[PDB]
RNA sequence: UGAAGACAUUGUCAGGUGGGGAGUUCCUUUAGUCCCUCGAAAUUUGAGGCUAGAGGAGAAAAGUUACCACAGGGAUAACUGGCUUGUGGCGGCCAAGCGUAGCGACGUCGCUUUUUGGAUGCGGCUCUUCCUAUCAUACCGAAGCAGAAUUCGGUAAGCGUUGGAUUGUUCACCCACUAAUAGGGAACGUGAGCUGGACCGUCGUGAGACAGGUUA
RNA sequence: GACCCUGUUGAGCUUGACUCUAGUUUGACAUUGUGAAAAGACAUAGGAGGUGUAGAAUAGGUGGGAGCUUCGGCGCCAGUG
């Protein structure tokens, strides 16, 4: 493994900011005096604890395959991509937020835009480029995205209409498999 | 091996769906987008998801085979054995990605009901055997086992 | 968190004031419900982590993995109106 | 007819259609023995005479 | 030949074995009875001499064939629930909205369902892809809560392919602790890692090392669990393979692993734990040679392990001896489990203190 | 001088890792002797070891792909036209011959394939003329074809060739009159008549949007 | 429609030397005492022991053995291992 370098946290925070509200909540130091890190392993970069890391630098580099919650990659030409393994990070401290019914649940999992006709609430006053995760009726975190429109823009849009860029979805759970 | 397959037996949604569907959820469709490659392949598992680097290439239904009749020469016989895997094709990279049956070409039948002894005294449970048809022209696959 | 945090404040803290702890949680139960029945409901424990009750930050503490256990303590406080209380809390409880 | 359906060229269909039209004559000539055992009986049974259970 | 009529001469061997005292033949004698009854299954069942041979002196008569039968039926579908996500009641109850007939498997594990019949995808649903549960076997519950694992602890999953006991043991630790999985094949860490993060665990190290480097590497784990690679004769159902594709050179090779991978587990444990010294040995065959001579094995080679009770609900006590080998007389403690009486995948479980 | 306390802290040897700092230019496979050690089961194995082939300037970045998205460049720009129709493909055996191993028709054997009876995703109506690959009518040949009702085949286009249910439409199946209630062409525009977008620009792009402009 | 090439991008694969080393991490040992109460392993001396299958039968195990004898019950012998 190898700790992040500054630009490297940099762009990594710049999307975690996108798309969550706070992190120094993520960064804060717990009550037995462990904190969590980032690392990264083969341009993957990983959520995880000091501890575990600390206790995990006994495996060779060629033998490391995974380490706490694999958030993203950083590509070849050096920026990054935020993963449907980095979603429940995303759950937890979520910024905009769109709940969408089993029409269009069962869609997303298979990997389509989210639709007007689809979605069964908003958070309201939603910017137009945003940081959206979405969910189900059961408040179960199904992925996340960046909508289309804002609020008003979609509650006036077409029903049969896009709202939301798919990005992730739980679905490639089944793909890795 | 007929009677044997009697007394044994005694003892998802498909990828055009899923193409509807996501059409469904994005309004533009670009010209061309659906690539429905249209010769006879081998998947395997029934609900899968594909990596995005292949998921244009639209396999139907009509042209899935699960099942080819295998000739082992040694033994001259014709049975039908069900296929493992499509291993080359000669003829693309993409296409034996895909799957794409073509002419001469190499996948993995199991012959475990042919009841093949090995050297080490094992049972041969999966060999390479050659398509030696054109599928595309007949609704059948036929190899020969290369054994 | 809220819930638990005013639950163990109503049971160390004097009679007039814990009745009106006591009526406001059993309003938020009212208004809310579903929302919080897990915290009584031990079935529903939650198993991602363990309650942290010296944290710094409300998300921090993790609510839903523990349990309001502070009634075997104030149906045996000594005033009758916060008993009566704690009784109407479980009534609605029951009720949801 | 669903092979045709996704068929791509004149060829492919001839094909197509011949090796239908051929696969179901194969059946037929499997069933050679079936016909000759039926064309029998069905004589048979023509001739036989008209017998009333309950008279 | 004709199998029906080959079933009907198995019946009648197998009564004639039952009752040769009374009933009997003029001179043939047991081993020419019971020679036919191998000969009889090794072609109706087709397994091999040996095997067939090696199952027969495991199990009286008609155990044997209900053991067969057993062998040739499948399993039924059984899951377990992420309690790191939802719990079994819940669960439940949104899969039977969904439509699918579950039921729970049984009073001994509380986080186990049984599913019968479906009518959506399990691996499809919503809360499969969210994490909520995986399809996993019940033998595969038993070693976990065979070695229940408390929080904030060091534990090794010496051989953690498939991933539903690393994720179980994520379960009962409650995302505390550190878990090192290990898996000596990249292709099958892929599922591990894929299933680890579907189910949201974040305390697992996932290793693509040999695992017997164990006590170079990290060594002093708190608690250790070692599903060994066995001859798989308790998935025969799964892998019909196995039916006639083990020899005595494997059997031979096999076990040397196994008892190298034991020896292996019971260095990487501590002797001064403060909260467990814990080793589980688990199987997923039913041979006398892949199971509990390896125990022997273990207790023979460290004077500072001993076996102690498995806290396991149901199964049946080891063998303290076979034919003409006397095991150690501790061993009554471990448990076997078989298809026929329990519905479930056939394993051995062995549980260990250190002490030294 | 007080407090804490046999735990810490600390030290040493053995290792694991090392994408960070300083300096310089090991495992895996193959074959052999049954040559040694190490494990393991007892009447044998697995792992190292020996011999020599094959794999793995240097934290800056590099190579690669019949894949993907966007942008661009190049070639092709319609197309079949003595075409089409009734008999499947694969492998073995035989096989006059050609040849002097290779190609090889018809048949046969094996797979499809057997010991008990909805598909489809532009349609529809009227009239002229032509074809026959004939539904009826005329005449024939054959059939356990007694009679009756028929089935198959042949010459025959002279003469005629519906209505329902259902479905977005059509066919299949089913139901009613009838002698029967056949199939096609009018030649890339299915004889005559009637009826039921692409370029630019802004902002984006893990994604599209514009009552922004122009235009056939 | 389709096909070939280039540029950027994504997805994937491969490479990115060697020797010490900070950091990190595992095991063992040591300071280092006085006691008390518990547990384990070493010392004897005893006492008690074995139910997979079949075999009448709860077969530690090995060694000899065709005869053993509170002189009537056993062995061997036939099994079944």
């Amino acid at each position: 493994m190898r700790p992040l370098t500054d630009q490297e946290m940099k762009i990594v925070l710049d999307k975690l900011a996108n798309y969550m509200t706070d992190l120094k909540s993520l960064i804060a130091p717990l009550e037995d005096g462990d904190r969590y890190v980032f690392r990264m392993q083969k341009d993957r970069v990983y959520y995880v604890k000091l501890s575990i890391a600390n206790i995990a630098t006994c495996v060779a580099r060629d033998k490391l395959l995974s380490l706490g919650t694999c958030l993203g990659k950083m590509t070849k030409s050096g920026k990054f991509r935020l993963h449907i393994t980095a979603l429940p990070i995303l759950a937890q401290n979520a910024r905009y937020k769109i709940w969408v019914k089993d029409n269009g649940a069962q869609p997303f999992l298979y990997g389509s835009n989210i639709v007007k006709a689809h979605v069964g609430r908003w958070t309201e006053d939603c910017p137009e480029h945003s940081g959206c995760v979405v969910y189900n009726m059961a408040d179960i975190p199904l992925g996340f995205g960046v909508t289309a429109r804002s609020t008003a823009e979609a509650r006036r849009l077409d029903p049969t209409g896009i709202v939301c860029f798919r990005q992730a979805d739980c679905g490639e759970y089944l793909r890795d498999e | 091996i007929k009677n044997k397959r009697a007394e044994k037996a005694a003892r998802g949604i498909s990828e055009e769906e899923m193409f509807k569907v996501v059409k469904t959820g994005k309004k533009t469709h670009k010209k061309g987008w659906k690539r429905i490659v249209t010769k006879p392949t081998f998947v395997g598992p029934d609900f899968t998801r594909r990596p995005v680097k292949y998921e244009r290439f639209i396999r139907p239904m009509g042209l899935r085979y699960k099942k080819a009749n295998v000739t082992h020469p040694t033994l001259n016989v014709t049975v039908q054995l069900p296929i493992l895997s499509v291993k080359k094709n000669p003829s693309n990279p993409l296409y034996t990605q895909l799957g794409v049956l073509t002419k001469g070409t190499i996948i993995e039948v199991n012959v475990s009901d042919l009841g093949i002894v090995t050297a080490s005294g094992k049972i041969a449970w999966g060999r390479y055997a050659q398509i030696t048809n054109n599928p595309e022209n007949d609704g059948c696959v036929n190899a020969v086992l290369l054994v | 968190a809220f819930c638990k945090q005013l639950m163990t404040l109503a049971l160390q803290v004097p009679e007039k004031s814990s009745q009106a702890i006591l009526g406001l949680l059993q309003d938020v139960v009212h208004t809310h419900g579903r929302k919080v029945a897990a915290l009584w409901n031990t079935e529903e424990r939650k198993g991602d982590g363990t309650y942290k009750p010296l944290s710094e930050t409300v998300e921090g503490s993790n609510p839903f993995t523990t349990t309001i256990w502070e009634g075997e303590l104030l149906r045996k406080h000594y005033c009758p109106k916060v008993r009566e209380g704690l009784k109407a809390m479980e009534k609605e409880l029951r009720s949801i | 007819v669903r092979l045709l359906k996704y068929a791509q060229s004149l060829y492919q269909c001839k094909q197509l259609k011949r090796a239908a039209l051929g696969r179901m004559a194969t059946l037929i000539k499997r069933l050679k023995d079936p016909l000759i055992y039926l064309d029998q009986v069905r004589q048979h049974l023509a001739r036989l005479p008209d017998i009333n259970p309950t008279t | 030949p004709d199998l029906q009529m080959l079933r009907t001469r198995i019946t009648d061997t197998i009564r004639v074995l039952e009752d040769f005292q009374n009933l009997a033949e003029e001179g043939r004698s047991r081993a020419e009875y019971t020679n036919q009854l191998l000969k009889d299954i090794c072609a109706y069942y087709g397994y091999n001499e040996y095997l067939a041979e090696k199952l027969l002196n495991l199990f009286p008569p008609r155990e044997a064939f209900a053991f067969f039968e057993a062998n040739e039926t499948p399993r039924p579908v059984v899951i377990r629930t992420n309690t790191l996500r939802t719990h079994r009641r819940d669960l439940a109850q949104a899969l039977i909205n969904r439509g699918v007939t579950l039921e729970p498997v049984g009073k001994w594990s509380k986080v186990g369902l049984q599913v019968f019949d479906s009518k959506v995808p399990l691996g499809a649903t919503p809360e499969y892809l969210a994490g909520h549960y995986i399809l996993q076997a019940a033998s595969s519950f038993l070693p976990v809560m065979a070695l229940c694992p408390q929080e904030n602890e060091r534990c090794l999953d010496m051989a953690a392919a498939p991933g539903g006991k690393t994720t179980h043991m994520a379960a009962l630790m409650k995302n505390t602790g550190v878990i090192f999985a290990n898996d000596p094949s990249k292709s099958r860490a892929k599922g591990l890692i894929g299933n680890i993060h579907r189910l949201g665990v974040r305390n697992t190290i996932v290793c693509n090392y040999d695992a017997r480097e164990f006590p170079r590497v990290i060594g002093g784990f708190d608690r250790v669990l070692l599903d060994a690679p066995c001859s798989g004769t308790g998935v025969i159902c799964k892998d019909p393979s196995v039916k006639t594709n083990r020899d005595a050179k494997d059997f031979m090779q096999l076990p040397h692993t196994q008892k190298q991978l034991l020896l292996a587990a019971i260095d990487s444990c501590n002797h001064a734990s403060k909260t467990g010294g814990y080793i589980v040995y688990s199987t997923c065959s039913v041979c006398v040679e892949e199971n509990e001579e390896v125990v022997n094995y273990a207790l023979s080679r460290r004077p500072n392990v001993k076996l102690v009770e498995t806290g396991l609900p149901f199964g049946k006590e080891g063998f303290t001896s076979y034919m003409g080998k006397t095991f150690h007389p501790s061993l009554k403690l471990t448990r076997r489990f078989y298809p026929h009486l329990y519905n479930v995948d056939g394993f051995f479980v062995a549980k260990f203190k250190k002490i030294g």
